[PDB]
């Protein structure tokens, strides 16, 4: 079928059973492991387990996911823990990529995960940064992307896209400063959801 | 030799602008004194020239008009100044110029065409096009209170 | 008089002189450098304007700016701005340096970087073409040209 | 230890500590071109987020754009027909040529080598005529879609293409005469920024960071994409994970290119460009002007969008610096909820307080160089 | 159709102009306000209503795929005329 | 090791919110009515 | 192209290479800029009958993840080994 | 018609050089020597 | 209400690190009046310090106590390593910001907002 | 009110603050400051200019765009005045320079060039005209330049009744010519008041229906001997302790006028010289006991 | 398939030994990089000769924006908002209301093109080839204010850019 992504049962299959494996050694931590219809698996944990379950992961010789390709976070403000703590790792010996995944509030510290990839500095100051969330023994955790002295955490869902702030020089100070903002345009907000349901697939119960 | 033959064809760029004085002033106007196959002229007095042995990208050029509506040209030229019609032949963005393939006519398309106007009094200024959205009640203009 | 047509000459040799040699400093910040890079590139080769390549800021004449003013980075291109000899000129070359372009809605964007200094040419595109660029420098020549300085001078 | 508070793509700022003239500590100070894209990106439908990848390592536009189109097919579960994935493929590879020909000979311009950026700068040129015959723009052609790509190549070009990588391998040669043997220039690369193979797979390197050090890995040969698995290439390797190495792997990463390009060229097939699915990809013009359902999907899909089923996407490519991906999640509206774009020099320039010890202070320019480094994605 | 008002300032085809004591048209002294001379409501006001055999008929702008989207406009009274809803041509059914 | 916590979860000093937009605004949470049209 | 003979031989001597042959400068060998029109040919869905979108919508038969564990024999690789690569032949060292 | 879309010339393209070409040149390190002393014996001379 | 502290497991070993930071902004003051070369006078910078502390006095959570130190510290490192230019730390300071009106009537006559 | 000029937004760079002025001097010291705070509050500000339009350029910056409009004008044509103001709901006339030119002496730059343009704001119809005179001010004085002003105070107030006029005291900033003056040195009481508190001020007399008609006295909070500023001048620029008019004027004791407002009576209060004066001379040092002020 | 970018070992006979003391003292390998620079020096330069000459373009080129007319003179637009939707930078601004002759036609038509990515979106979403780029790229001015474009001046635009643009649509319009 030319339009329709074509399936791979054989990979489904592998990473299924790879996901029982990892499930199985580290039941202490595993809470939920599941494979996308693309072909994806995704190891869900308790966040106590972050150290634990990448260093299985790293050096066990049936894994070998020696490369931390990503590490980030995704706002749910509606759940209690809003914060989703995202790790992408790839197994160059196995040919392989596995997503782990864990949680946090606003004041739950996670485990810094530099000891496991020296990779992860850079990418937890980066989601201290942006989300606020703090990690335990890092060796250097400040900000990284923002303003020196910017309040607040842009990539949270609440934090409003123009910010609160905005510079200008000013000549009788002979600075630049910091005023709040004022858009001379106010951004357009759209409201582009079709009333219709798109995908039966993934109806929700009522 | 051929450096006999170069410079015999650096004389004949001499005269293929006219003598010295024409040779002249297109070296001072345009830093170029090559000579090339007149494709037209527009009716501005910008001049277009052809050479396709020259390599891609120098291959066609405009001397441009000395005199452009009411503007002396003769030192300050601009990219601005060439017509619509020929602004596609200059880039390369067709092979037929406006004299083998004439622009469709349109009574709405300007006659006469503007260079760029900032920094004139015939720069455009930004402006609101919609009328005012709320009228205001106007009170009476006897009294009685 | 031959006093004002002494005056009238001599401003038209010091604004030769300044137009003729025109240093930049490049604030090249994004992706609108690529295109000024191009148009020092050998097809359009700016050094054969009087532009020479890269100027010390101490040295130039003219400071481009070439791509996002992030709020981050706004007090070190004033702090340029100021430490250069007069005359200045500054070029905003593109959609973000002329007034925020496509991150025009972020909290960490300047909304152009005419907010932090004075701008005597604005050159449209996302980015401009390096002709387009190259276009914005013949103009502030010729603004350049237009210039009385000495003429102002002896009026007052 | 003397502390400098800027030494030496976009702008950067250094603070450093020496010791004479050796680098005791290198700590970047980033940030001053985050632009906020991915929270920006919330904003936008599919469609409109895809320009702000042309702006993130904005010398590899349409690898960029190749990325963010992979990722979204993913979650869409439709696939590009087979002439946009060649296409792709040919421009991915002409776009691997502009991004190394600005790598090297900027690399080489940074430490004082200025003439190959001028003849190699030439042929940057050429080869952006060729993003604008298709795009109509030079660099952010926002050309390749999630579906395909925009429109079809315009008459003539391939044969420009092909007349453009006939004579480029000897502009290579031009380039190798002028560096690759020279004693200075060797004296400024060679045993400089050596990267063991661990350290590189630990610190997050990927691309040429990882190939200079030995480690055999291309993500287009390990996990191919749209047609990489039917043309023929070689993989550059390293044998001494330093700067010259890293530079001879370019260069002939550069050769391998063409060698892709001629390949493109000669198994170019017929047939549309985009899905032909009108849920995803908008009709032809002409459809759009006489049938009701054309019009119908025209309108919808460039004011609503396409919706996404919902899910969460790792998507990566072999970028020309390293491994490119987006960490996309889709709700199932027509807009994403969250787009993290993981770029190589995030974590390259992570390495560099680790690569620049035991080096003299002009030794930092030759491996920030080395990294390949372009600001527009590592602050995104 | 320009026309000017009291003040001397021209009035733009969306009606737009400057009230006798709005301080904003200080921003024309000195130069100009940019007006656009072609009138489209006079401009099509001028084409003349094309005589036609049938009930409807169809009208796409002209130009094929250059044109708008093809609509059909019914032609059953005889009291108007029928006027394509995107280019404003005029159509009528003849006797 | 955990601690006990009895204090009303109250991030407000650590979100960065300058104070005008937490004490004046007013929060309207609902679920949204339908579109009439549709 | 317009280099004298003597010229030529200097760069070329030069350089070492034949530059006459691979010129850096386009002449006529680029193509026409004013082409014939195109005639782009359709997708496999622009068919009349048996096309129903329902057996080509890709989008729904995308699926919600399979959970293979949830908190409410032999060991096993995520994949196979990746096989060693081998050395080009085309050209194996530089 | 006849569909007509940007395609390669029936058999395709004519080969493209790719490979490294760095010529040999210039005399053997003895004779360089040769040349280099002999031109200083005969300025000696 | 059971909890993983962050530094502190109770408001006693947390208002320790308040008073630590606060000790190092106090005496940090004067250098960084110095080294920024600021028109303000090292009372008025000391003054301001208490007043960013003394805003977050009525925090009874450790938790969030360890947030603001933490946040606090990252604050004083960019000044002391002079990360900052003189616009951040003037930035406390909203010099060209015109006195906003307090009460009710003032705010009446210039606008809606309450 | 019309409606285009109804105050709207919270009062910063993109609001309307429904002030439409026209600052005639505006590219000099005071004139710098004035237009600053105009534009940062969102006014329109009509600026006529004399010099080259790259001596403007410093004001391009202070307004959100096309708050700044510039104009040329010549001070002897009243045609290119009436351009300017005809538009405007207040004009601010800032024109003066601290010595003759072979162009314009004393009496055209604070006598004729004032009247011309309150006589031509006047006949436009505009609302509020603010004209700024001298504390010194005086027929009988000395220096010619403290004369014209007593002379152009005078026609100020006949041709444009309600004019606010102010009469500073010599003002201190960073571009002054009194501390700046004194740092480039190589009986008589000074009452100096800042730029930023002379700038407030002019800012809230338009603001202020009753500074219509008035005279206010700006002068700082504290009344020194001039040897002892210039004692102190010297002290903080780090320094081991010019025109025939200029000297009387520094040498011209600050009168005392308890009969007129000043800062104070439009809310403004008035700063000492101890507090700013490191922000003037600190360019003067190379790389402090405040003066005694009189009781 | 790999290859070995640096991988080879040096000859250690004694031709060879004496061959890299005589690049080592004699600076060959130098010398043979000036060889190449020399021959540079001969070649005719790439430069065109701006602005009497111009790069290459092709019709696809989007440039500045140009409101469009049918050969009667109508506008094209009919204030449909596809392209105010689109749009990436949120660059355009659209009002509407019925024509004194009941068209559907706009009153306002805002391109802030401080704000535009000159991507083209606005012309494809377009149903009607009202809103297109235009060829031209010589529009740098001397103010912010200048590059915030109303109707009238787009409408300028179109009328003054027609016959150019109209040329460009009927190269590529087969192929979109
Ligand atoms: C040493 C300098 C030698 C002087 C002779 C140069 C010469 O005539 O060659 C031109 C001729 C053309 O060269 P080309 O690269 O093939 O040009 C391509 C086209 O033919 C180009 O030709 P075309 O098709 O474009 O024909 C049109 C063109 C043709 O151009 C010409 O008419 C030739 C003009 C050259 C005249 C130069 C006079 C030299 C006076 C010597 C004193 C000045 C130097 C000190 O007409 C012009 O544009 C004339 C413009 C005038 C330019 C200014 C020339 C005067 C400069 C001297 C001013 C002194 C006062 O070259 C030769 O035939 C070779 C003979 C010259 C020996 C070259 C030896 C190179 C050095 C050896 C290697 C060592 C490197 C260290
Ligand atoms: C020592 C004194 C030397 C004085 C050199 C005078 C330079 C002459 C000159 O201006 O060049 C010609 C220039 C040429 O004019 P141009 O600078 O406008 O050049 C136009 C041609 N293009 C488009 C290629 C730039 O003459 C002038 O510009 C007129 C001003 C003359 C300035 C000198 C007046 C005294
Ligand atoms: C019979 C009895 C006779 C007895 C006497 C016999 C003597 C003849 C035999 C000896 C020959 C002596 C050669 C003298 C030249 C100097 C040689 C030299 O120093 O070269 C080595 C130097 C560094 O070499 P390097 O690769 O870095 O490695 C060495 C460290 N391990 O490498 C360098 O110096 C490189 C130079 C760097 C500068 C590059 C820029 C210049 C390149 C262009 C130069 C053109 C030639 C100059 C000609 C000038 C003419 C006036
Ligand atoms: N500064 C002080 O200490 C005090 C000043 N004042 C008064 O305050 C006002 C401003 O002071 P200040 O700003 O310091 O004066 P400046 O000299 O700093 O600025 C003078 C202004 O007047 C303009 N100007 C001068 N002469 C003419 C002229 N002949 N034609 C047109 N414009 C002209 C200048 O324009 P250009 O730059 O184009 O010449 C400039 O904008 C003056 O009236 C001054 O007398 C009163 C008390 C104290
Ligand atoms: S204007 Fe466009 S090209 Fe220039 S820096 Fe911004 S996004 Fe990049
Ligand atoms: S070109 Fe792109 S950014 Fe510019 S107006 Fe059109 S859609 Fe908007
Ligand atoms: S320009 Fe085209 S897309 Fe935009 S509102 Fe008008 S008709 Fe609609
Ligand atoms: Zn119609």
């Amino acid at each position: 079928r030319p339009t329709v992504r074509p399936r791979n049962d054989v990979a489904h299959k592998q990473l299924s059973a790879f996901g029982e494996y990892v499930a199985e050694i580290l039941p202490k931590y595993v809470q939920q492991v599941q494979v996308s219809c693309f072909n994806e698996l995704e190891i869900c944990i308790h966040p106590d387990g972050v150290i634990p379950v990448l260093t299985f992961l790293r050096d066990h010789s049936n894994a070998q996911f020696k490369s931390l390709a990503d590490l980030t976070a995704v706002d749910i403000p509606t759940r209690q823990n809003r914060f989703e703590i995202v790790y992408n790792l790839l197994s160059l010996r196995f040919n392989s990529r596995i997503r782990v995944k864990t949680y946090t509030d606003e004041l739950t510290p996670i485990e810094s995960s530099v000891p496991v990839y020296k990779a992860a500095n850079w990418y937890e100051r980066e989601i201290w940064d942006m989300f606020g969330v703090f990690f335990a023994n890092h060796p250097d955790l400040r900000r990284i992307l923002t303003d020196y002295g910017f309040e607040g955490h842009p990539f949270r869902k609440d934090f409003p896209l123009s910010g609160y702030v905005e510079l200008r020089y000013d000549d009788e100070v002979k600075r630049v400063v910091a005023e709040p903002v004022e858009l001379a345009q106010e951004f357009r907000k759209f409201d582009l959801n079709s009333p219709w349901e798109a995908f039966p697939a993934y109806r929700q119960p009522p | 030799m051929e450096l006999l033959q170069v410079l015999k064809r650096g004389l004949q760029q001499v005269s293929g602008h006219g003598g010295l004085r024409g040779y002249l002033r297109v070296l001072f106007r345009a830093n170029d004194v090559r000579v090339g196959t007149l494709v037209g002229e527009d009716k501005y007095g910008n001049k277009y020239y052809e050479d396709n042995k020259q390599f891609f990208g120098r291959h066609r050029w405009v001397i441009y008009t000395t005199e452009m509506n009411g503007k002396n040209t003769f030192w300050d030229v601009d990219g601005s100044m060439v017509p619509p019609e020929w602004h596609r032949w200059l880039h390369c963005m067709t092979d037929d110029p406006p004299t083998v393939k004439p622009p469709t006519a349109r009574k709405f398309i300007w006659t006469n065409h503007k260079f760029n106007l900032s920094g004139t009094p015939q720069q455009y200024v930004p402006y609101s096009t919609t009328r005012k959205k709320i009228q205001e009640w106007v009170p009476p203009s006897t009294p009685y209170k | 008089s031959r006093g004002e047509y002494v005056v009238a000459k001599l401003d038209d040799l010091i604004n030769w002189a300044r137009r003729s040699s025109l240093w930049p400093m490049t604030f090249g910040l994004a992706c609108c450098a690529v295109e000024m890079m191009h148009m020092a590139a050998p097809r359009y080769d700016m050094d054969r304007f009087g532009v020479v390549f890269r100027a010390s800021p101490r040295q130039s004449d003219v400071m481009i700016v070439a791509g996002t003013l992030t709020n981050k980075m706004a007090p070190a291109l004033r702090k340029v701005y100021d430490q250069m000899p007069e005359p200045r000129y500054v070029v905003s070359m593109g959609s973000c340096a002329n007034g925020g372009g496509y991150y025009h809605y972020s909290y960490s964007v300047v909304r152009g970087c005419d907010r932090i200094v004075p701008v005597d040419i604005y050159v449209p595109g996302c980015p401009p073409t390096a002709e387009a660029l190259l276009y914005g420098i013949l103009q502030l020549q010729k603004k350049i040209k237009r210039e009385k300085r000495l003429r102002i001078w002896y009026r007052r | 230890n003397l502390t400098l508070n800027f030494g030496p793509h976009g702008v950067l700022r250094l603070v450093m500590e020496l010791s004479g003239e050796m680098v005791r500590k290198c700590d970047p100070h980033i940030g001053l071109l985050h632009r906020g894209t991915e929270k920006l990106i919330e904003y936008k439908t599919y469609l409109q987020a895809l320009p702000y990848f042309d702006r993130l390592d904005y010398v590899s536009m349409m690898c960029n754009e190749q990325a963010y189109s992979l990722a979204v097919e993913k979650l869409l579960n439709i696939r590009p027909p087979p002439r946009a994935q060649w296409i792709r493929v040919l421009f991915g590879e002409i776009t691997r040529l502009l991004n190394h020909i600005m790598a090297v000979t900027t690399h080489a311009l940074d430490i004082g080598a200025m003439t190959p950026f001028f003849w190699m700068f030439e042929e940057r040129e050429k080869m952006f005529e060729f993003y604008e015959r298709v795009s109509g723009a030079r660099m952010h052609a926002a050309y390749v879609r999630p579906g395909g790509v925009h429109q079809d190549l315009p008459l003539g070009l391939m044969d420009d293409i092909y007349e453009f990588s006939k004579n480029f391998s000897l502009r290579i040669d031009e380039l190798e005469e002028m560096l690759t043997n020279n004693r200075i220039w060797r004296n400024r690369t060679v045993d400089i920024g050596i990267v063991t193979a661990e350290d590189a797979l630990n610190y997050g390197f990927s691309g040429v960071m990882l190939r200079g050090s030995g480690i055999q890995w291309d993500l287009r040969k390990t996990q191919p994409y749209d047609v990489y698995d039917q043309v023929e290439f070689d993989v550059p390797i390293g044998s001494r994970g330093d700067c010259y190495d890293r530079y001879l792997c370019r260069v002939e990463e550069m050769r391998q290119s063409i060698r892709i390009i001629s390949q493109c060229l000669n198994k170019m097939p017929p047939g549309e460009i985009k899905v032909d699915d009108a849920k995803v990809s908008p009709p032809k013009r002409a459809e759009m002007k006489t049938s009701m359902e054309s019009l119908i999907h025209h309108f919808k899909l460039y004011t609503e969008g396409y919706q996404v089923p919902p899910g969460a996407t790792y998507t990566a490519i072999e970028a020309p610096k390293g491994e490119f991906g987006v960490y996309l999640v889709s709700d199932g509206s027509s807009r994403p909820y969250r787009c993290k774009i993981k770029a190589p020099g995030f974590a390259h320039l992570a390495g560099l307080d680790k690569m620049s010890k035991g080096h003299m202070l002009a030794d930092v320019v030759a491996i920030i160089g080395t990294q390949d480094i372009v600001f527009g994605e590592v602050d995104r | 159709g320009v026309r000017t008002s009291p003040t001397g300032e021209k009035v733009t085809h969306t009606g737009q102009v400057y009230d006798d004591g709005d301080y904003r048209k200080v921003r024309f002294v000195g130069r100009q306000k940019e007006v656009n001379e072609n009138f489209a409501i006079d401009l099509i006001a001028e084409q003349p209503v094309s005589q036609v055999g049938s009930r409807v008929i169809s009208c796409d702008g002209g130009g094929g795929a250059l044109g708008h989207p093809r609509v059909y406009i019914n032609l059953d009274k005889e009291t108007k005329t029928g006027t394509c809803g995107y280019c404003g041509l005029q159509f009528r059914q003849q006797h | 090791q955990l601690i006990t916590v009895d204090e009303k979860l109250d991030i407000t000093t650590i979100t960065g919110v300058p104070e005008e937009h937490i004490k004046t605004r007013k929060a309207r949470i609902f679920v949204p009515a339908r579109n009439n049209m549709q | 192209a317009s280099a004298t003979r003597f010229i030529q031989w200097l760069r070329n001597w030069a350089s070492g290479r034949d530059l006459q042959a691979k010129l850096q400068l386009r002449y006529q060998e680029i193509s026409k800029r004013t082409q014939p029109p195109p005639k782009l040919p359709v997708g496999p869905s622009h068919k009349l009958s048996n096309n129903y979108y329902c057996t080509r919508d890709g989008r729904r038969e995308a699926m919600p993840p399979s959970i293979v564990m949830s908190s409410q024999k032999k060991a096993v690789s995520p994949a196979p080994p990746i096989k060693r690569w081998e050395l080009s032949q085309d050209e194996p060292y530089l | 018609s006849k569909v007509k879309q940007d395609m390669p010339p029936v058999g395709g393209y004519g080969p493209i050089d790719y490979k490294r070409n760095l010529p040999r040149r210039g005399l053997s390190g003895y004779s360089m020597f040769a040349v280099g002393i002999g031109a200083l014996l005969f300025g000696y001379w | 209400t059971s909890v993983k502290p962050i530094f502190s497991r109770d408001m006693n070993e947390a208002k320790r690190r308040v008073r630590e930071l606060y000790r190092a902004w106090y005496r940090e003051v004067p250098n960084t009046v110095h080294l920024f070369q600021l028109d303000i006078s090292v009372k008025q910078g000391r003054d301001k310090v208490r007043e960013m502390f003394k805003k977050n006095a009525h925090i009874t959570d450790p938790r969030v106590v360890d947030l603001l130190v933490i946040k606090g510290k990252m604050e004083l490192e960019e000044t002391i390593k002079v990360w900052k230019q003189r616009t951040h730390v003037m930035r406390f300071f909203h010099e060209t910001e015109a006195p906003r009106p307090k009460d009710f009537l003032s705010k009446f006559y210039v606008g809606h907002d309450p | 009110l019309h409606h285009a000029v109804i105050p709207h937004g919270k009062g910063g760079r993109s609001s309307v603050s429904g002030i439409v002025a026209t600052v005639f001097g505006a590219t000099g010291f005071l004139g710098r400051y004035v237009v600053n705070h105009l534009g940062r509050m969102g006014s329109q500000v009509i600026v006529p200019h004399r010099c080259e339009p790259y001596d403007t350029m410093h004001l391009r910056p202070m307004g959100d765009l096309g708050q700044i409009i510039f104009m040329d004008w010549n001070g002897r044509d009243k045609d290119s005045i009436r351009r300017a103001v005809e538009h405007s709901s207040v004009v601010i006339n800032l024109v003066g320079r601290e010595w003759e030119t072979q162009n314009f002496d004393f009496e055209d730059v604070f006598v004729k060039i004032p009247q011309a343009i309150a006589q031509v704001s006047k006949e436009a119809g505009v609302e509020k005209f603010i004209h700024i005179s001298h504390l010194n001010a005086d027929i009988k004085s000395s220096s010619k330049y403290l004369r014209s002003k007593a002379v152009g105070e005078k026609e100020v107030r006949e041709t444009f009744p309600e004019a606010t006029i102010i009469k500073p005291a010599e003002i201190f900033g960073r571009e002054d010519r009194f501390l700046n003056y004194f740092a480039n040195i190589r009986k008589t009481v000074k009452q100096p008041v800042y730029i930023v508190d002379v700038t407030k001020g002019i800012i809230n007399a338009i603001k202020d229906p009753d500074a219509r008609g008035k005279t206010f006295a700006f002068v700082g909070p504290s009344r020194y001997l001039l040897f002892d500023l210039v004692q102190y001048v010297f002290a903080v620029a780090h320094r081991p302790f010019t025109t025939r008019d200029k000297v009387e004027r520094i040498h011209t004791t600050d009168k005392i006028l308890p009969h007129l407002p000043g800062l104070e009576d439009l809310g403004v209060e008035a700063t000492p010289l101890e507090l700013k004066a490191i922000e003037v001379l600190r360019r003067h040092r190379t790389y402090v006991q405040p003066a005694k002020t009189i009781p | 398939t790999y290859k070995y970018v640096n991988l080879r070992e040096p000859s250690m006979d004694m031709k060879s030994v004496t061959d890299r003391a005589a690049q080592t003292l004699l600076w060959t390998e130098l010398i043979r990089g000036l060889g190449m620079t020399l021959s540079y020096l001969f070649r005719e330069p790439a430069t065109i000769n701006y602005p009497f000459e111009k790069g290459p373009l092709s019709p696809r080129f989007r440039g500045e924006h140009a409101l469009r007319r049918y050969p009667s003179g109508e506008e094209r637009c009919i204030a449909c908002k596809l392209c105010e939707a689109v749009c990436p930078a949120q660059a355009i601004t659209i009002e509407a209301e019925p024509r004194a002759d009941g068209s559907r036609r706009t009153t306002r038509y805002d391109i802030d093109m401080t704000k535009c990515i000159y991507c083209g979106f606005c012309q494809e979403a377009c149903p009607v080839d009202a809103i297109v780029e235009g060829p031209n790229f010589e529009f740098s001015t001397e103010t912010h204010e200048e590059l915030l474009y109303n109707k009238e001046k787009l409408l300028n635009n179109g009328d003054k850019w027609e016959a150019e643009i109209a040329a460009n649509i009927q190269a590529d319009y087969l192929y979109r």
